[PDB]
Order: structure tokens, then C-alpha cells, then sequence
């Protein structure tokens, strides 16, 4: 992995990283998942999660895909289905 | 020199400064239970 | 010798001298090194 | 095989892999076939599978054949026969 | 290059190989050897 390194001096701060707005990602394993926070894990089968962060989606690696804010309004309704394939 | 500004810590060591041109951003760890963290470009989070 | 001539210089083997003639305008570099020593503090590291 | 060397620096990494969207490839003896989860299979015979995933599917040898996301809608039945040939 | 030029050639470090310029004719010559083997009958003998 790389290494940001966040520099603050004055309104205007530089890194040669913000929070997710309401973003969330597929975890499994492939290639572990931590948080500075308490819990992480080091396996997985898939398992989405949203909430936490100060992960910053690397075009490298963000789990599996990244989806950002909430979208549905008030009206939106929806239908789900069982699924299945093959 | 060529702008520096160190820190030494009880066994582990904490470098950030973006010297001329050669880094010396390496914050070495050395955990004396049985792990050695050395890594000079590596998963490092800093800031100020 | 005779005129404006080439921009030799280049060693083989294992050397890593080369040549290059811009123009009738010699011009050698050499690349016995390729190696960095950064110094970080009480350290010297090399590359 | 290979040796696809995945590193990351900056929101852009480089490789001199991710995961397949609801891909699938079928299993069968050919030339072996293991997963870094915790099964794995040295032998087989007809025998397809989705789910998981790291894989990148190699020109050389994707199993077989590979199969890519997931297409019926809603309203999309379909019936099926029993088959056998000659 | 323009007109006619040297006689280059001469690998320095460990390498031997020697440069002669001759009136303007290109020469080179190489000195990775200096070693004579006599076989003498049933014997290989080396100098």
C-alpha cells in the first residue's frame, strides 16, 4: 500500500484525507480489511458494511467496488426479489 | 539540514521530514517482544 | 585526424559507458553507479 | 502461470487484480484449480461454480470459459429441457 | 558525422583492447588473451 501522509498549515491542508459520505463496500477476503477503530478482521466471506471511515477508495483496492451517499427519497419504493442462479 | 526534524522515542523512532529531496519519512518501530517495523515507504499514516 | 568526426567512447564487457553524437558534437556518459545514499538522521541508507 | 505484481501508491495503483461481478467459469480436470479461501481442487470432472473470486481471467486459462454478471430481470422466465445427445 | 574521423575504440577498467589511428584509417585491436596453449603429444601445455 502507499503511505498519504496529511500536512496541515494553514485553511488549506495537503497530503503527498476526509471521510466517506455515507459510502459503503463489499467486504471479503481477497485481501483483509482493518480499522482503527476496535474491531477487523483478517477473513471473510461477502459481507457489506457501511457507517465508519477515513479509508480513502484506492483505485488499487477498495474491497471489491464502492458505492457513495444515500440515494432514495421519501416516495421511492422497492421490491426485492429471492434471487439464485444457474 | 536540507530540513530535518527527527524524534527519537523509548525503542522506536519517528521520522516526517520531506528533506531536499530524498525523504526522510520512516517511522521505525521496534517492538522488542519479537517484531521489527522498519518500514521506510510503507503504510504510514501521518499528520500535524 | 581528418574534419569533424564521431563522439566514441563507449567500453563494453562489463562496463557501462556510453556514446552519443549529437549532431557532430561529441558526448559520453558514464553509468557506474545507479546506486542513492540517503541519509536519514542517524542512519545511512543506500539504494 | 504468471506473476501479476499489484502495487499501490496514490489513489492509482499499478500492476506489472480485482474481483469478478457475479462471474463464473466451468470447473473441470484440464489443469488443476485452487482458491486462497480454504478449499481447493486437484482433480474433477463437469462441475461449474460462481460466488468468491481473485482470479484474473487469463487469456491462457480461465478454466474454460468465463461468464460475466448477472442478466435475467424480473419478468425473464425460462424453461428448460432435459438435453443428451447422438 | 562530417568527414572523415577517427580511430576509436579502447575499453579502459580491466579490459584491453587498443586504439590506432593510422593516417586517418580506423584501426582497433583487442588484448584479452596474451595466452599460448602447446600441445605437446599427449599434453596440453599453457602459457
Amino acid at each position: 500500500a502507499d503511505q498519504e501522509i496529511r500536512l496541515a498549515q494553514d485553511p488549506f491542508p495537503l497530503y503527498p484525507q476526509v471521510v466517506l459520505p455515507n459510502t459503503a463496500l463489499h467486504l471479503k477476503a481477497l485481501l483483509d480489511f482493518e480499522d482503527k477503530n476496535g474491531d477487523k478482521v483478517m477473513a471473510g466471506d461477502e459481507w457489506l458494511f457501511e457507517g465508519p471511515g477515513t479509508y480513502i477508495p484506492q483505485k488499487e483496492v477498495e474491497v471489491v467496488e464502492i458505492i457513495q451517499a444515500t440515494v432514495i427519497k421519501q416516495n421511492q419504493a422497492l421490491r426485492l426479489r429471492a434471487r439464485k442462479e444457474c | 539540514q536540507d530540513n530535518e526534524r527527527v524524534l527519537f522515542a523509548p525503542v522506536r523512532m519517528v521520522t516526517v521530514p520531506p528533506r531536499h529531496y530524498c525523504i526522510v519519512a520512516n517511522p521505525v518501530s521496534r517492538d522488542t517482544q519479537s517484531s521489527v517495523l522498519f518500514d521506510i515507504t510503507g503504510q504510514v499514516r501521518l499528520r500535524h | 585526424g581528418c574534419g569533424c568526426p564521431c563522439g566514441c567512447g563507449a567500453m563494453a564487457t562489463e562496463e557501462a559507458i556510453i556514446r552519443i553524437p549529437p549532431y557532430h558534437y561529441i558526448h559520453v556518459l558514464d553509468q557506474n553507479s545507479n546506486v542513492s545514499r540517503v541519509e536519514v538522521g542517524p542512519k545511512t541508507y543506500i539504494r
